[PDB]
């Protein structure tokens, strides 16, 4: 056989020429012809009302997708069997869904799809409103990580059907129209729904992009609903609603980066930030840094005035969040200056110096007390969710270790004749590490600035990717260190210096720890080429070890470092399109840290009727939400019929309508 | 036909293959549309390889066939239909899934429904593991990791016991295999920790229970090569790395027994080609390869997986650029060798070469010139190696100029070109990282699905039923094809561009 | 304080209601009240030329609505045209233009605008009448005619030249009035590219016109059906040889060359009689390459003895010819490598050495290579030889080889006193000869780069690097200026202060004591690999201020180079490689076609070591094939405009106009 004989494998019963002409009369719009064919179908002829096309197109279905209400009413007048034609009218977004609702195998829809689920999937406000007025219910999905008998039974029976039904339910719940129509609090519903869908995307590894898109849709809906505010009174009603900015705190808690970083929200936060400061930002920059320095040197007088007179005007100037931010920054800068003074010896016991270190201890105890106080309120999850909290916890633990080691050395104990594990030496080393961490904590203050802010946020965002590539490189380093130590440990010599930290580098690969250090320092070129030589004249062993060193250098410098550069290029291009959003979210968190009344004093001094009101607040919030939902519905309806464009379906609708008008004109004459 | 008219023959063949690869003709006239799509995509890929011209056309046709197969799999709305589709064989096996992996259908394999099916078969009898808390997962994985040998001897003495059937779970088997490999690397690390013997026997503390593990690795590689053929073995780079490391281990073992039964003296007086030294060097290289095989375990993890896959994809571009750099290196090496081989000296020096404190004779021979030009990328070659003992300033200037030209061409030019080119490559391949990571992870998963090779390395050493299977598969294909052509008409009449 | 808005410039005059009624009935298709208004115009109640808010007359309004009957009614009443033909041409309808033959910038014509809109039917019915367009001057013409119109209006002159060249570069005018559309497209693309080079202000329009001409040539070649007409078009001579393909190579038609039909034809010509090599397995391919490369001198000598028979026929295949040439160059490189191993026979001490067997082999090899280069100069131009970088590199390498052998024979004739190498002078002719020999060896092994273009794997990468080296040059200028500035500063500061310089075990402070030494010291600071240590910035007699200032200057130089300029170069390479990789396949195919065409000719067959009625029939065949290609191209592109062009708001307005016409007809009839 030199030719392929093509035949239909999946054959059907097809249609008679009379039934084909009847379907063509349905398609074109011959009302007289379909009426005559239906009248012939009442009597016992070949044409039946519930005919099935080989494509599964019942006459009611092709009548529905042609948007001809008279044809649909004609078929439902003669009791044509209705299966999932309501779903086809809903998916097409056709106003004949009313006629399908009041009217008393192969399906193109999943059996778990109900009319309300599909109407919410299509996001049509009118059809959703019609179905809810008729009375519909979406089944309640279970918890994200639950192990009840029903879920495991459905997973044992059909895991695909269970996952698809859960995804369809969450797609229906996450639609903007269903939240705008059927939810009591659309903002809270959107926040909790986005949180639930994010947890589902984390739990369900498959369908992860679907749940992430649904969470993004919920966040984007919340942002657009907030975008419809027309007065500052409505904004203060929304943001300060609780069931003080309680809703803004909730949006920060639910990671709603688009509800925040909105110009109205940022305007309100800036008004509450420079409170009682008319035209602060509309000033020259030099005057701004001059008055910032003036407040900075004047931190302790304001702190003492707050500690002795909170109701004084100078005791209320510190209560401004921006002024207290400058106060805390000045306190931290003075502490770092004291650390620099401490950085600028024959006694085993080291007492604190009579000037420098003695006032340093109040800042250390203030940092410790502030960390315990901040850990006590809010919880420990948000403590570990902030990396700066991990950094200052490490710094405070190191400072406590130095304090304890100094106390131990004072109550228990030349410098060159000390043991290498002397408590004074360990105390000085940990003090230097804590100084590094304390001076590295200054990068968290870049969030307030508008220039270093987004840069700092993005460069802190790619650190997870840095850690992944560091894991890969650490595995490579461990492999090559194992091999080089295995080759070179037979040639260990015992020479005051033994290691890579002297002028004549020797015994670089004799120890596994020394091999790790030698391979670590070879990235920067600080390991010379004579470290691969041995005392004996074993040129083969030296060549093989130098080949290992060359292969490791080639990987870790040419290959791995350039893969790291490429992946930081991709990450930075991916996260620079949202840099303003993340920076403004972090700046909002920094601002609301200082918005509260507690913790007003800096760290050197920080250690020293109802039902009627609730009903009125609920009524005001419901009125504002009604106005917002009306504005949002009108806007998205006006947006909906403009940016959608023209498909081939509406061209077919135009052709069918013009053909129907032509055939009606022919019937008239 | 090609001698009479080659352009007409090529156009006719392309038209025939364009007609055969259409989704509608396969859905309407093929007995098995999935097998037809898989085989058609394979032939179109081979034709794109053979026909250098019209390569984009055949590649587009192959992508269209793969996309059609993915859409036909998308219409499965039941788990029974998916189990019928994936387990179907032409003659719980997952034969069609193995066929799709063989035909390199990344989009078909990485579909979420079969991903969920493979995850269900992966976590065999694991209620709620996918929603457990992460450090609890780590603690349980550690607990199973320390308990690999008790499960292994339970499978040895009682496969019917629940303890012996716990190793039959693919996730537990993978965990025990990884724990075994970690124990092997721990023994490799202990080999270096804690001589003048010319005929040193293997120590009983570490090296004596290294040998059965090497035999287990060799037997496992032989069994993998027998069951599957040699083409898929050479297709995987990790199998080549494992073969290299096992050859090095066998050579180390042979050299050790040679040094035991022959050449039976202080260490510094040995020959430079002494068999013990060669055995130790090959053992070190095999240790590097064994510890570098741990990157293959990153595919199971969801965070390091796509990153490792992307690095593996960029390794080909790395080699492609290394060819060009090697040509540059040979050019400048021959130039410097031709300039500087006249000024070669011994002078009673204990050193000759670039690998000690006083670097000398850097470009005396071609091997030393290649070594010295190789180490100039990392800046371990000093500037005085271009100087001769004679007062010939012109040759010194020419050598310094050629060294600086090589340094510029490598470091400034070619390294930055490589940085930009892998920037573009990682931008290109990060869009499809998830599908290739899922394909590689599924290959790793059904590496552990078969009953054979269950044990870890130290312990490794009719017509009516077929007719009803064809009827069931044909009814599932009828439903899938009907749904697919319905969706084709739906998506096709909603094309957002109006002409 | 509120700005009160007012209409500064009057544009619309209402006057009587009849003008507004005429304007409203013109864009609604109300034919019967339009003819009533025209009858009243014949009575004299209103003016035909009415200006609306948009500034468009009734003729312009009905042309925009694309309505021929009411436009004919307007023309039958003697309405003023006022360049309404241009408006009908721009709206691209046949009927309005052919009924007009029964704002816009003044330098255009109906033919110019018709070619601008690229409408084939409008152009072919405007070409029925005799039409001549003004011939533009050359890109170097500066006569009195070109020096008089520019003084009057340079902007009008530039726009007129751009409009003329935009009319000429239209595809449909190339079909209608030219005997050879392919040659016209080639020459027009070349002229528009050199115009874009000359006219720096208007270079975008000329560049897009050159791209349009090249795309037209590629899509005209793409309509070839069988290989017979492909060999007809690709072998045509303006007045085997592949003259049209050589013209396409010359005119930088990268899209024409990279066409799949042209690439397949090139493959069939390139592989010759061994058509089964493409379908052979890879192992057989490497085996064939190795067998042809190993016995290349046997094939060369057998072709030299008897060229006619089959053993002189396999070398005539350009693929095997290229493999033989590559093996020839590889064994030349092997001789260069073996020179060092042979030369170690105590010949390193002789002042002028006697030439060994390898020296005679190498002098014969480079005489053969020089003869090949001379043949390439004599056959194919001079400037195109200087265009390609391999030719320049080979010329410089051969010049260095000639200088090496001349200095070697001069030293053998003159300096023939046996001594030790340590006592020689620096500028002795033997040392200069071996230095130039080392440079020639570097260039000879670097000439192996251009055999990568025929590889499908290493080809596009090498082409991309060669394309992106211009970024390195443009940045090299800036780095050279920065290096010169810091060299001046450090030399000025440090001039007051055995082994001297940085090429020492202990790099002394004397490296900054001279200008060339300072350039040397700052040159080894680029790589940031501690090639020049920081103690070279210390004065030898403890001047702390001068040493600290020099250290700060060196640190500023190191920052500006390493942490700024190198990262800038990485960024520019990122942008250049992202732009380049879009079309890297096309440039690789063009370079590979050039490399293949270099081997297609039979004038240079042997490797470097061993070295009318017919015209009228060809014109008739080429005209028939060109007419077929023109017809296929026209039908194909009209299918593309009917099938791929999206609808506009004007289409919806025309549909509403037709519906209102039918509504008015129903109203009048019923
Ligand atoms: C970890 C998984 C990811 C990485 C996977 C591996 C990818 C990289 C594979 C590299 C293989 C080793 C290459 C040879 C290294 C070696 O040991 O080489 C070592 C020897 C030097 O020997 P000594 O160290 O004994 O002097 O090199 C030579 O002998 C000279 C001739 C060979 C030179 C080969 C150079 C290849 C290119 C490497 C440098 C590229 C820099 C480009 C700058 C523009
Ligand atoms: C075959 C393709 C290979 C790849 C493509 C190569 C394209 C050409 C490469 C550049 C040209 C050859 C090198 C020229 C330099 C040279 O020969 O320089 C070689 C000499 C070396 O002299 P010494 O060794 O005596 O110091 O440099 C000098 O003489 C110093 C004075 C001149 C300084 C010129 C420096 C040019 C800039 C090069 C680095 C740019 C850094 C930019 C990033 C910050
Ligand atoms: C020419 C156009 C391109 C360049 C345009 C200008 C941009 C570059 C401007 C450079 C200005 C001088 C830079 C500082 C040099 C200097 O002060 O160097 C001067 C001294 C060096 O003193 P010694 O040389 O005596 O040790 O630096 C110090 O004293 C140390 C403390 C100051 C360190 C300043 C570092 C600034 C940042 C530079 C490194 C960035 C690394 C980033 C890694 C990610
Ligand atoms: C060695 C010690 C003394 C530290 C030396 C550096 C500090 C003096 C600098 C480093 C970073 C600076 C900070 C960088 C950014 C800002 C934000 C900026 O303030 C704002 O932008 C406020 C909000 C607004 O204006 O909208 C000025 C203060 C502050 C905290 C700066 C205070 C001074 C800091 C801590
Ligand atoms: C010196 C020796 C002891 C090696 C030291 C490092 C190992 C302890 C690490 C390095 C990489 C780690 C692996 C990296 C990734 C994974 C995947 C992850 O498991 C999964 O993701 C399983 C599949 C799934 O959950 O879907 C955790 C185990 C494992 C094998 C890790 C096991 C522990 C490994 C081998
Ligand atoms: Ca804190
Ligand atoms: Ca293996
Ligand atoms: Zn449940
Ligand atoms: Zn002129």
């Amino acid at each position: 056989r030199d030719r392929i004989p093509l035949r239909i494998v999946r054959a059907e019963s097809e249609l008679s020429p009379s039934e084909k002409a009847y379907l063509n009369a349905v398609e074109k719009g011959d009302y007289a012809s379909v009426k005559k064919s239906l009248e012939e179908a009442e009597i016992y002829f070949k044409i039946n009302i519930n005919c099935i096309d080989p494509l599964g197109r019942t006459a009611l279905l092709i009548a529905i997708e042609n948007e001809n209400l008279e044809l649909i009413e004609l078929l439902l007048s003669f009791n044509v069997y209705v299966g999932d034609a309501l779903l086809h009218a809903i998916r097409k977004e056709v106003v004949g869904a009313v006629e399908l609702l009041l009217n008393h195998q192969f399906s193109e829809f999943t059996p778990d799809i109900t009319p309300i689920i599909l109407a919410a999937h299509t996001n049509n406000y009118e059809i959703i409103k019609l179905l809810v007025q008729k009375g519909v219910s979406v089944p309640r999905p279970h918890e994200v990580r639950c192990n009840c008998v029903e879920c495991v039974s459905s997973s044992d029976v059909d895991s695909l059907r269970h996952s698809r039904s859960r995804l369809n339910i969450y797609k229906a719940l996450a639609s903007p129209s269903l939240i705008a129509l059927s939810s009591e609090d659309p903002f809270l519903t959107a926040f909790q729904l986005s949180w639930e869908l994010q947890e589902l995307s984390k739990v369900e590894n498959e369908f992860k992009s679907e749940y992430e898109e649904l969470s993004r849709q919920c966040k984007q809906f919340a942002k657009d609903l907030l975008d419809q505010t027309r007065s500052s009174r409505e904004l203060e009603i929304i943001l300060n609603y609780r069931d003080d900015l309680a809703r803004l705190k909730l949006a920060i808690k639910y990671r709603q980066k688009e509800f925040v970083a909105q110009p109205n929200c940022q305007q309100l936060l800036a008004s509450r930030w420079y409170d009682e400061f008319p035209g602060w930002r509309r000033r020259h920059w030099a005057v701004k840094m001059v008055t910032c320095f003036i407040i900075g040197l004047l931190f302790p007088v304001f702190s003492v005035c707050y500690l002795i007179a909170p109701k004084s005007p100078l005791g209320l100037f510190i209560r401004k969040p921006f002024i207290k931010f400058i106060c805390h920054t000045a306190s931290y800068l003075t502490f770092l200056f004291l650390l620099l003074l401490a950085s600028q010896d024959l006694n085993r016991q080291g007492p604190p110096p009579t000037i420098v270190e003695w006032m340093i201890l109040p800042w250390v105890l203030g940092f410790i007390w502030g960390e315990i106080k901040q850990m006590w309120d809010g919880g420990l999850q948000d403590y570990i969710h902030d990396w700066w909290n991990l950094m200052d916890f490490v710094m405070n633990s190191l400072y406590l270790a130095t304090i304890s080691l100094k106390i131990v050395a004072f109550v228990k104990y030349p410098r060159e004749s000390w043991d290498m594990w002397h408590p004074t030496l360990v105390a000085e080393a940990l003090f230097a590490i804590a100084n590094i961490f304390s001076s590295l904590r200054l990068i968290s203050l870049f969030t307030a600035n508008s220039h270093l802010g987004p840069l700092q946020i993005s460069l802190g965002r790619m650190l997870l990717d840095i850690l992944k590539f560091l894991f890969i490189y650490c595995l490579v380093l461990l492999a090559f260190a194992n091999g080089l130590n295995q080759l070179y440990f037979y040639y260990e010599e015992t020479l005051t210096c033994k290691g890579i930290r002297c002028e004549k580098q020797n015994n670089a690969f004799s120890t596994l720890f020394e091999t790790l250090q030698s391979l670590f320092w070879s990235i920067f070129g600080l390991i010379n080429l004579y470290v691969t030589n041995v005392k004996a004249q074993h040129e083969f062993t030296e060549f093989v070890g130098a080949t290992m060193f060359g292969t490791y250098n080639v990987i870790s410098l040419v290959v791995l470092l350039n893969m790291l550069i490429a992946m930081m290029n991709n990450s930075y291009q991916l996260i620079a399109d949202h840099a303003d959003i993340e920076w403004k979210f972090a700046r909002t968190k920094l601002w609301m840290s200082y918005f509260e009344e507690g913790g007003t004093l800096p760290t050197p001094f920080n250690v020293i009727r109802r039902a009627a009101d609730n009903l009125r607040r609920h009524h005001q919030y419901q009125e504002v939400m009604r106005n917002l939902v009306k504005r949002y519905v009108a806007a998205m309806i006006r947006d909906a019929k403009t940016e959608e464009g023209l498909t081939e379906e509406n061209f077919k609708e135009l052709k069918q309508d013009i053909s129907s008008f032509r055939f009606e004109v022919l019937g008239l004459l | 036909s090609s001698d009479v008219d080659s352009l007409r023959h090529s156009r006719s063949r392309l038209n025939i293959y364009k007609a055969l690869a259409s989704p509608s003709l396969i859905a309407l006239s093929s007995e098995d549309p999935f097998l037809t799509a898989f085989q058609l995509s394979w032939e179109l890929q081979e034709l794109s390889k053979v026909e250098n011209e019209f390569k984009s056309e055949y590649e587009e046709l192959s992508r269209q066939c793969k996309q059609f197969a993915k859409d036909l799999l998308d219409q499965t709305r039941s788990s029974r239909e998916l189990e019928i589709i994936l387990n179907y064989r032409d003659d719980n096996d997952l034969a069609r899934l193995k066929l799709a992996i063989k035909y390199r259908q990344k989009e078909f394999v990485a579909q979420p429904n079969c991903q969920q099916l493979l995850a269900s078969r992966w976590y065999d009898e694991f209620p709620g593991w996918r929603r457990r808390h992460w450090a609890v997962k780590m603690v349980t994985c550690f607990i199973i990791g320390l308990l690999f040998p008790v499960f292994s001897v339970c499978y040895l003495i009682a496969p019917k016991s629940p303890l012996g059937l716990f190793i039959r779970k693919p996730f537990i088997k993978f965990i025990c295999h990884t724990a075994s490999y970690l124990t092997f690397l721990f023994l490799l690390l202990l080999a270096s920790q804690h001589d003048l013997n010319r005929q040193g026997p293997p120590p009983t503390i570490v090296e004596w229970m290294i040998l059965p593990w090497v035999l287990g690795f060799i037997w496992g590689e032989i069994k993998q090569m027998w069951d599957g053929g040699l083409q898929d073995y050479i297709h995987d780079w990790w199998n080549l790395m494992d073969f290299v490391m096992n050859s090095l281990y066998l050579a180390t073992i042979s050299l050790k027994i040679v040094a035991f039964v022959k050449y039976s003296n202080p260490r510094e007086s040995w020959d430079m080609w002494h068999p013990t030294l060669v055995a130790e060097a090959l053992f070190a290289i095999a240790n590097i390869f064994s510890s570098l095989r741990l990157i293959s375990l990153f595919t199971a993890n969801s965070h390091l997986g796509p990153l490792q896959i992307s690095l593996g994809r960029m390794l080909l571009d790395i080699l492609k650029f290394l060819f060009i750099y090697c040509l540059v290196l040979l050019a400048f090496a021959n130039g410097l060798n031709q300039l500087y081989f006249y000024y070669e000296e011994t002078k009673g020096l204990t050193c000759k070469g670039i690998r000690c404190e006083k670097q000398n004779n850097a470009f005396s021979t071609l091997f030393e010139t290649l070594q010295s030009l190789f180490w100039s990328i990392f800046g371990l070659i000093n500037l005085y190696v271009t100087n001769v003992k004679a007062q010939h300033e012109f040759t010194e200037f020419v050598g310094a100029t050629m060294f600086g030209t090589y340094n510029v061409i490598s470091l400034v030019v070619l390294l930055n070109m490589l940085i930009a080119m892998m920037n573009n490559s990682y931008q290109l391949i990060a869009d499809h990282a998830d599908i290739e990571w899922k394909f590689a992870r599924t290959k790793l998963w059904m590496s552990y699905f078969e009953e054979g090779g269950t044990l870890p390395t130290p312990f490794n050493v009719r017509a009516a039923d077929n007719l009803r299977r064809h009827h069931q598969y044909q009814e599932v294909m009828r439903n899938l094809v009907k749904r697919y052509v319905a969706a084709m008409i739906r998506d096709a009449k909603t094309e957002e561009g109006l002409t | 304080e509120v700005m009160a808005l007012k209409d500064v410039r009057e544009v619309k005059e209402e006057n009587t209601l009849n003008e507004k009624l005429f304007l409203l009935a013109c864009d609604k298709g109300d034919y019967y009240m339009v003819k009533k208004i025209l009858e009243e115009n014949s009575s004299g109640d209103l003016n035909i030329n009415c200006v609306d808010v948009l500034g468009r007359n009734a003729v312009t309004i009905t042309i925009e609505n694309e309505n021929l009957d009411i436009l004919q009614l307007l023309l039958d009443y003697g309405c003023q045209s006022a360049d309404a033909l241009l408006v009908a041409i721009d709206s691209e309808v046949v009927g309005a233009v052919d009924i007009l033959l029964n704002s816009t910038t003044m330098d255009v014509a109906p033919v110019i605008l018709a070619a601008h809109r690229n409408n084939y039917e409008i152009l072919t019915m405007l070409l029925k009448q005799d039409v001549s367009l003004p011939k533009p001057h050359a890109v170097g013409c500066e006569c009195t005619l070109c020096s008089a119109k520019n003084k009057k209006d340079s902007l009008r002159h530039s726009r007129f030249r751009l409009d003329i060249y935009r009319c000429l570069a239209s595809p449909a005018l190339i079909m209608l009035t030219e005997e050879d559309p392919i040659l016209r497209a080639f020459e027009l693309s070349a002229d528009l590219k050199e115009l874009s080079l000359v006219e720096v202000e208007f270079r975008n329009d000329y560049e897009e016109l050159a791209r349009q001409c090249k795309m037209f040539a590629k899509d005209l070649l793409a309509q070839a059906r069988n290989s017979r007409e492909l060999e007809v078009i690709l072998n045509h001579t303006s007045s085997m040889n592949l003259s049209r393909l050589k013209l396409a190579i010359k005119y930088n038609q990268k899209e024409f060359v990279s066409q799949s039909n042209c690439q397949q034809f090139l493959n069939t010509v390139w592989f010759g009689q061994m058509s089964g090599y493409r379908r052979k397995p890879t192992c057989k391919k490497i085996m064939t390459v190795l067998t042809v490369g190993i016995f290349w001198p046997v094939l060369s000598l057998c072709y030299l003895i008897a060229p006619k028979s089959q053993f002189g026929r396999i070398i005539h295949t350009p693929f095997m010819k290229f493999i033989i040439h590559g093996a020839s160059y590889f064994t030349f490189l092997l001789l260069l490598n073996l020179y060092s191993l042979v030369y170690n026979e105590d010949k390193k001490n002789t002042m002028g050495p006697a030439l060994e067997r390898i020296d005679y082999l190498l002098i014969l090899w480079i005489i053969g290579m020089i003869w090949s280069d001379i043949k390439r100069l004599w056959y194919e131009g001079l400037e195109d030889f200087l265009e390609e970088s391999r030719n320049q590199l080979s010329f410089v390498m051969n010049s260095l080889y000639l200088a090496t052998f001349a200095l070697k024979v001069v030293a053998h004739n003159k300096f023939h006193d046996f001594a030790d190498r340590k006592d020689w002078d620096a500028f002795h002719p033997t040392l200069v000869a071996e230095g130039l020999f080392a440079f020639a060896n570097v260039l000879s092994y670097l000439r192996l780069f251009f055999m990568y273009t025929t590889s499908s794997i290493l080809g596009p990468l090498q082409i991309s690097m060669g394309q992106m080296l211009q970024d390195f040059g443009k940045f090299l200028g800036m780095f050279l200026l920065v290096l010169f500035s810091f060299t001046i500063g450090l030399t000025q500061l440090y001039d007051k202060g055995d082994c001297v310089g940085i090429f020492c075990e202990q790099q002394s402070n004397d490296t900054f004591h001279s200008f060339i030494g300072t350039c040397f010291a700052l040159f080894w600071y680029i790589f940031s690999l501690a090639h020049v240590a920081i103690f070279v910035t210390r004065f030898s007699y403890g001047e702390e201020l001068q040493s600290f200032v020099g250290a700060v200057i060196v640190g500023t130089y190191n920052v500006v180079v390493v942490i700024v300029l190198t990262k800038l170069l990485v960024a520019m390479l990122h942008k250049s490689f992202q732009l380049i990789a879009n079309h890297e396949d096309k440039e690789w195919k063009f370079a590979r076609a050039k490399l293949w065409l270099s081997y297609f000719d039979d004038k240079c067959t042997l490797p470097p070591p061993f070295n009318r009625n017919l015209k009228q029939k060809r014109d008739e065949n080429y005209q028939k094939v060109m007419c077929c290609l023109v017809h296929r191209y026209l039908t194909s592109m009209r299918q593309k405009m009917q099938s791929t062009d999206q609808a506009t708001v004007e289409n919806l307005n025309e549909l509403r106009q037709d519906l209102s016409k039918f509504r008015n007809e129903i109203r009048d009839l019923l």
